[PDB]
């Protein structure tokens, strides 16, 4: 009788997608579409909080999972049996695309792989049967919530950094838009925040769909080759290409951390976003501390701006240093920042988007125009260095971005 | 009915063990296969004792 | 035989116990004859020496042993005979009990309803403390399912 609704609901909503994604990354097929869709429909489902038993919509989604998983498992089993009884062509293309794979007796993770995905699907189906038949019976908190919103903001930045391309270009655009809205210190409505979250979740689901369904061997073999114009532009990388007896790009750099980390990083990003959607010295001491902070915020941001000029080389960087010395040469340093904060923000954001364009997954598509030989910022051919340098760039541009926040706040105080 | 079901299940497994005695003493030679299929049936021999 | 015995009510067992005891009392001499087998002086082979020629001699010997078919010069264990004899003893004595019997042994639920019966011949042993036999009765009819 002591049926834990929350515990078993969390077990479902977390582990069954987990083993689901494991059996998926094992082998890609139409099982990708169906099975990843079964995972992603749940998203942030209405919790079973001891009310109205299992939700009607949740129950409908779960019974759809029953039907689809049972049909897929039975079909794969029947097709494998038929192949065994009977036995690179179009029939073989459909053979890979459906979910079947050739059986060979020489694999620890390969001979089992011939039937493991359907075994895992049947096990998940049985667990769902058991669970559905069994379930039918703040100040520090607010500070931590804002801190986790900030680290989700940083995670949006990081997942934009890991694959600079049109797959994450919209991520970076949403990042900059919400950052500028939050910088004006105008309280952004919870409706707009919910709309931004919904757009992020929808485009993330589309991103999973395209990245994985493109990871199917047939798609990259037939429709368009791996690392072609669209993969170089939008961003499409195939991770696993090893198959049964009839693996990405090249291994000149052994690490290749961003390329291998893209799936798991974006997956944990999805999980964090859906979870967030569901979720003495007296006053004189820190008042003087905050007074010093507001009197030296432009100074510290400008020193970080120099640090950017040290790390990165450009005639733009020359413009950065000349604007730095202009701002730090006069008596009205605070007033100078107060007046030219929008201009420096526009310049730095343009520099961000320009180095992003220069760090796109595209290579040799634009060539080496006059803005390269004369100016000279690296193309970032290796992504391992690119991810680190652009993460340094954003963590450095954070305070020079906050200076406009403080300037606007002060500005509407008078 | 549940207790009689437990009775029937215990007698089911007693019959299965008695019938598997001969399956393991003279019918074990079907279990001397190669890897793969033989490996799987070797495991099921282990897990059916 | 055990499976057909257990999952059936006492009426069916009463009907088939004569058949079962006849079967056991026929098998026991048959089993002893099978253990004895043909004399080696006869020099006549057994049919089960060629039932499965595709296997080794050990497999054929074990197959004949589990079927309790005779093997030339094999030491049949006495435990088989002792166990079968004890089964025969119990079967014969239970047949004797079955012939001299009314309605005491079978279930009291033959009427059909499973609610508490109005009257029962024996007192409420749980509350009373007649003797140590009452203690044992309470222990085994109140916590026997635990065991």
């Amino acid at each position: 009788m002591t049926v834990p609704p929350l515990l078993k609901s969390c077990v479902v909503k977390l582990l069954l997608p987990a083993a689901l994604l494991a059996a998926a990354i094992i082998r890609p097929s139409f099982l990708s579409i169906g099975y990843v869709l079964l995972a992603l429909v749940s998203a942030v489902l209405p919790p079973i909080r001891k009310s109205l038993a299992l939700p009607k919509l949740v129950g409908t989604f779960v019974i759809i999972t029953f039907l689809f998983c049972l049909a897929v498992a039975l079909g794969v089993g029947s097709y494998q049996i038929s192949e065994q009884v009977v036995h690179n062509r179009s029939d073989t293309t459909l053979f890979r695309s459906i979910g079947l794979v050739r059986f060979h007796p020489t694999g620890t993770f390969e001979s089992t792989r011939a039937f493991l995905p359907e075994i895992i699907a049947t096990s998940a189906a049985l667990l769902t049967i058991i669970i559905v038949m069994f379930l039918s019976h703040s100040a520090i908190g607010n500070s931590l919530r804002r801190l986790t919103n900030f680290v989700l903001f940083l995670f949006t930045a990081y997942v934009g950094i890991v694959k600079p391309s049109l797959s994450n270009s919209i991520y970076f655009l949403a990042f900059l838009f919400i950052s500028t809205w939050w910088s004006t210190y105008t309280p952004l409505r919870h409706g707009v925040y919910n709309q931004i979250k919904k757009f992020l979740i929808f485009y993330s689901a589309l991103h999973f769909l395209v990245l994985y369904t493109y990871q199917i061997p047939i798609v990259h073999h037939s429709w368009l080759p791996t690392g072609s114009f669209l993969p170089r532009l939008f961003g499409l990388t195939v991770l696993m290409d090893s198959s049964c007896p009839e693996d990405f790009n090249d291994d000149d750099l052994i690490m290749k951390w961003p390329l291998y980390a893209n799936p798991i990083v974006v997956l944990v990003f999805f999980y964090l976003t859906v979870a967030q959607y569901k979720f003495s010295a007296a006053s004189k001491g820190m008042i003087a501390v905050m007074t010093f902070v507001i009197f030296h915020s432009y100074s510290i941001a400008l020193t970080a701006m120099m640090t950017w000029a040290l790390l990165y080389h450009s005639i733009f960087g020359l413009i950065l240093l000349i604007l730095t010395c202009i701002l730090w040469i006069f008596r009205d340093t605070r007033k100078s920042s107060f007046a030219m904060a929008p201009i420096i923000l526009m310049y730095i954001e343009f520099l961000l988007i320009l180095q992003y364009f220069l760090s796109m997954d595209i290579h040799a598509e634009i060539g080496d125009p006059a803005w390269m030989n004369f100016v000279g910022i690296e193309w970032t051919t290796l992504p391992v260095h690119a991810v680190i340098i652009l993460c340094v760039q954003t963590l450095l541009t954070l305070p020079v971005f906050l200076l406009l926040r403080l300037a606007r706040r002060e500005k509407f105080y008078e | 009915k549940r207790w009689n079901a437990l009775l029937g299940y215990t007698l089911f497994t007693i019959t299965m063990k008695v019938c598997l005695q001969i399956f393991g003493c003279v019918f074990l030679s079907w279990f001397d296969q190669s890897g793969g299929w033989g490996k799987t049936l070797c495991i099921v021999r282990q897990l059916f004792s | 035989w055990l499976v057909l015995f257990a999952l059936n009510k006492r009426v069916f067992v009463r009907r088939i116990w004569v058949f079962y005891v006849i079967y056991m009392a026929i098998l026991y001499p048959l089993q002893f004859f099978s253990y004895v087998g043909l004399p080696p002086d006869s020099c006549i082979e057994y049919p089960w020496s060629y039932w499965i020629p595709s296997y080794s001699d050990d497999a054929r010997f074990n197959l004949s042993y589990l079927l309790n078919l005779s093997i030339y010069g094999v030491n049949w264990p006495s435990a088989y005979l002792i166990g079968d004899f004890f089964v025969l003893l119990l079967a014969s004595c239970q047949l004797a009990v079955f012939r001299r019997e009314g309605e005491d042994n079978d279930s009291i639920y033959n009427d059909g309803n499973f609610v508490i019966k109005p009257e029962n011949p024996q007192y409420d042993f749980i509350d009373t403390k007649k003797s140590y036999v009452d203690y044992f009765k309470s222990f085994v009819f109140h916590y026997g399912h635990w065991i």
